[PDB]
Parts: structure tokens; C-alpha cells; sequence
């Protein structure tokens, strides 16, 4: 669930 | 007459945000799966669409307030947005003499047809140009350039944002700083901010017809494959 | 002390699935993300999977009987086998002189190092490269090396399958062809079946240290990005 | 949902 977006938006 | 301490800091911060996620060497674009000339042009260019996502959130990640958001408006702001500042970023690299995209060589220098072959139309691609030539003759100082995309990430009227009051109030404190930037630094600018707003305009027109054309690509397994995990999650219709 | 036609068609049918699926030239390898030598082979490594599942696909569907079967054990057998599969075909491009697979090309010869730096680790690869290279020994006929990879897909004994007596009767057909083909044209073959059927439990071990490394490489949204949606689906934990 | 899998499988 915006598994890549999570990653990428996080520090 | 002059622009404040705080202002020039948002512009400071806004630009080398846009030098940090905007490599003009276009040396990256060899790790693509390389351009064929069916849908033959479709794996190289869903790379680099999705090559560019990934420096669009890193821009975002840089603006200031935009970190500050709830993860979910975060992500709601980028899926509805995400095209349309590939498309505004995109201007750096078209050129009006070859009315095309130049990235340093034939192989990454992209025409019309280009684009018909990755599974678009010239209904969309005639006023994708036509947004580019415009763009480019309006000939914006980068400042203004790294603020329109700016302000276009910010855009309060997009699906899924629930705070619409926060997101607004960065908006309109990045609006205020565009003109005034354009009034104090940007001789004849004088029509400059109506015209950059309407380019906002066209970018929902121009968004909507890609979502239109994206669904049926999308909808059919031989060319969904082509696509990147990236793209999926970033143009799909999955909604937290 | 010889084949029926029944058998005979059957070899046939499964020598040319695999030479309409095995291309010789790999020209088709310069389309894929190219090769970087962290994880730098990753994107490269997960397009050559990804494009050999395609091919392992048209090799099932050209198999006597399994295009007969439901949609869902055909689905269970491809999920289940793929990597296996593409473990026995890729013994085609392996060289013992070289101890790696040619693929024709230096960019194109994968060697151990490269595929540690595709996210694996020697506990996979040291027992890969020492199954290569006793398949390499055994010297198959190509009649044996195509029969092997259709006994080794149409195997009962995998998760999800539900029809275990339909496959099993394909199998065994196909077991027997394999036995009486090594009887009657390969001389000194008299040990080699029961090699064969060794291997396919060492793939079974190749395949369970596949998965658990696959599984951690999956769970790190920034290397799973760089996968493809069909190995994503392929190898992933979805069930029908 | 094997949406891929689906697509290949079928002529
Ligand atoms: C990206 C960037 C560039 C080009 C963008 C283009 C030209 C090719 C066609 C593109 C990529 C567009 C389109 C539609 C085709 C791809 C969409 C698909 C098929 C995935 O739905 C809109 C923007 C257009 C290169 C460089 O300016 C970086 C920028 O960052
Ligand atoms: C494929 C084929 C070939 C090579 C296969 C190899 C060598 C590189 C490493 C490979 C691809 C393996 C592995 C693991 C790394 C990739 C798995 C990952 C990272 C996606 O999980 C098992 C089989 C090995 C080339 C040719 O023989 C076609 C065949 O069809």
C-alpha cells in the first residue's frame, strides 16, 4: 500500500 | 519594492533543491532500458518517467513545509501532481528549434513520434508541445521556474488531500514570493504571473487527457508489464 | 527396445516448444537494462529473469496436456517451477571453461561475483555453480534436457495444485519416454536417469534458498522497485 | 490479481 512511496518519503 | 529575509530563503532553498534532483549531464539516462524505433518506445520511456518520479520526490521532500504534512497528503499531492511537474521539469530539456526533447545525443532526443510509439496519441501530444513552446517563450528565470513547480505540488484542489487549509496557506505563501519576485527582478514581467497561473491550468487539462490514455495502457497486461513498480504505484488508482 | 510413435511425437513436440522458446543469438539481451559492475546488477539481472519467465511460459504452453489443465494449476505449476526451470535452461550458455554463463558478449557472461551483486549470496550460488556444472557433465541429449524441464514443471508435488492425479499421469507419461529414450539412444546411459531425477531434487534446494533470499530482497521497497512487474507476480506470495 | 499470468497463459 504506496509501499515505494513510503520508502522514498521517508529519511 | 524589495523581497524580505524569509522570501529569498524560500527561493534559496527551492533552487537547490531543483540543482540536487536535476542533473543536466543526463549521464543516468544510459541505465534505461534503451529507446527502440510495437509500442516499441514504451520501455525506455516508462524508465524514464519513472527515473523522474523519484527526483520529483526528492524535490518535494526539499520544499519548505511540504515535509511537515501528514504522510498521506504527501502522497496525495504526489500522485495527482507527479505528471504534471515531469511535464513542467521537462522544458529544461525542450528546445523550440528541434521542438523536441534533447538529453545529450540522438538516442535520448525525443520527438512525437517518439511518444506515439510508448502508446499515446496526438491528442494529447498536440497540446503537450503546444504547452511546451509556450512555456518556453515565456523564457522564465529559474527562480520562477523551481516556484511554478513549487506551487503546482502544492495545489490544494487535488483528490485525497484532507488538509486543506495547511496545504493552501504554503500555496499562497509561495504565490506571494513568485510575484513578488517577478515584480522586483524580472523587467516586462508585468503580464508574467497570469500567464505562468494559466500554464496551471493547462497542466490539469493536459493531466487528465495522460490519466485517460494511461487507464487503457494500464488495462492491457502486455503493456502494463513494461511498466515500473514505481509507475504502478504512482499513477495507479490504489487511494489511502 | 524402442519408442512407440505416441513417444516419439512427444519428443518432437518438445524439442521444437523449446527451440521456438530458446533463442541462440541473445539479441535479444542488449534490450534489457544493461549490466553494472549497490546491488548494480539488480536491474539487469531481474530483466533477464523476467524475460526468461516469458520464455518458460511459451515452453509450458506448448507441452502435451498442461494446456489442458485449469488455468489455476497451470498458474500454480509456472509459480512454483519458474526459477527451477530457468536454473535447468540457463545449463545451455554455462561453460566449465569459464565456470560462468556466455551469453555472447563480455557485458552478456555472468559470473558468480555478479549475481552477489544482485542482492545473493553463496549459499545460493555455491550450490548453483556446483549444480551447473554436474548437469554440465552429465552431457544430456537436447531430447533429455527439453524432457527434464517438462518433467520437472509438471511435478504433483508443489503448492497450490489441486488436480494431483491429472499431472501425475502427465509426469509419469513423460518420465517413461525419458527412460526408454536413454535405453535405447544413449549408450552408457545406464546410470543417467536416476542423475536426472537426482537434480530435480537439488533444484528443489536451489529453490527453497531462492526464495528466502528473494523474500528479503522483496521486503526492501528499494530494491523490489528495481524488479519487474511479472517476476513481482511470479515470485510473489499471491495465491489463487 | 495474476493478471500477467492470466494474459500469457491464454492465445
Ligand atoms: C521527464 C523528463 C524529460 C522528458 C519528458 C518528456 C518527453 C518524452 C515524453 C514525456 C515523458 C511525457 C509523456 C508521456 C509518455 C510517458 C507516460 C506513460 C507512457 C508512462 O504513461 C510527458 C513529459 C515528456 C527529460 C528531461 O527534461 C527530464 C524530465 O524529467
Ligand atoms: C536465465 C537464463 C540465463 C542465465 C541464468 C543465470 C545466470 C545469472 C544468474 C541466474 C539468473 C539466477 C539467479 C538468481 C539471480 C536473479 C534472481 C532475482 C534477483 C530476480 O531474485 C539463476 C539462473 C542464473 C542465460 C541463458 O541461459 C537463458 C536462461 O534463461
Amino acid at each position: 500500500r504506496h509501499k515505494i512511496l513510503h520508502r522514498l518519503l521517508q529519511e | 519594492h524589495m523581497l524580505s529575509d524569509e522570501q529569498m530563503q524560500i527561493i534559496n532553498s527551492l533552487v537547490e533543491a531543483h540543482h540536487k534532483t536535476y542533473d543536466d549531464s543526463y549521464s543516468d539516462f544510459v541505465r534505461f532500458r534503451p529507446p527502440v524505433r510495437r509500442l516499441s518506445m514504451l520501455p525506455h520511456l516508462a524508465d524514464l518517467v519513472s527515473y523522474s518520479i523519484q527526483k520529483v520526490i526528492g524535490f518535494a521532500k526539499m520544499i519548505p513545509g511540504f515535509r511537515d504534512l501528514t504522510a498521506e497528503d504527501q502522497i496525495a499531492l504526489l500522485k495527482s501532481s507527479a505528471i504534471e511537474i515531469i511535464m513542467l521539469r521537462s522544458n529544461q530539456s525542450f528546445s523550440l528549434e528541434d521542438m523536441s526533447w534533447s538529453c545529450g545525443g540522438p538516442d535520448f532526443k525525443y520527438c512525437i513520434n517518439d511518444v506515439t510509439k510508448a502508446g499515446h496519441t496526438l491528442e494529447l501530444l498536440e497540446p503537450l508541445v503546444k504547452f511546451q513552446v509556450g512555456l518556453k517563450k515565456l523564457k522564465l528565470h529559474e527562480e520562477e521556474h523551481v516556484l511554478l513547480m513549487a506551487i503546482c505540488l502544492l495545489s490544494p484542489d487535488r483528490p485525497g488531500v484532507q488538509d486543506h487549509v495547511r496545504i493552501e496557506a504554503l500555496q499562497d505563501r509561495l504565490c506571494d514570493v513568485l510575484q513578488a519576485y517577478i515584480r522586483i527582478q524580472h523587467p516586462g514581467g508585468r503580464l508574467l504571473y497570469a500567464k505562468m497561473i494559466q500554464k496551471l491550468a493547462d497542466l490539469r487539462s493536459l493531466n487528465e487527457e495522460h490519466s485517460k490514455q494511461y487507464r487503457s495502457l494500464s488495462f492491457q497486461p502486455e503493456h502494463s508489464m513494461q511498466l515500473t513498480p514505481l509507475v504502478l504505484e504512482v499513477f495507479g488508482s490504489e487511494v489511502s
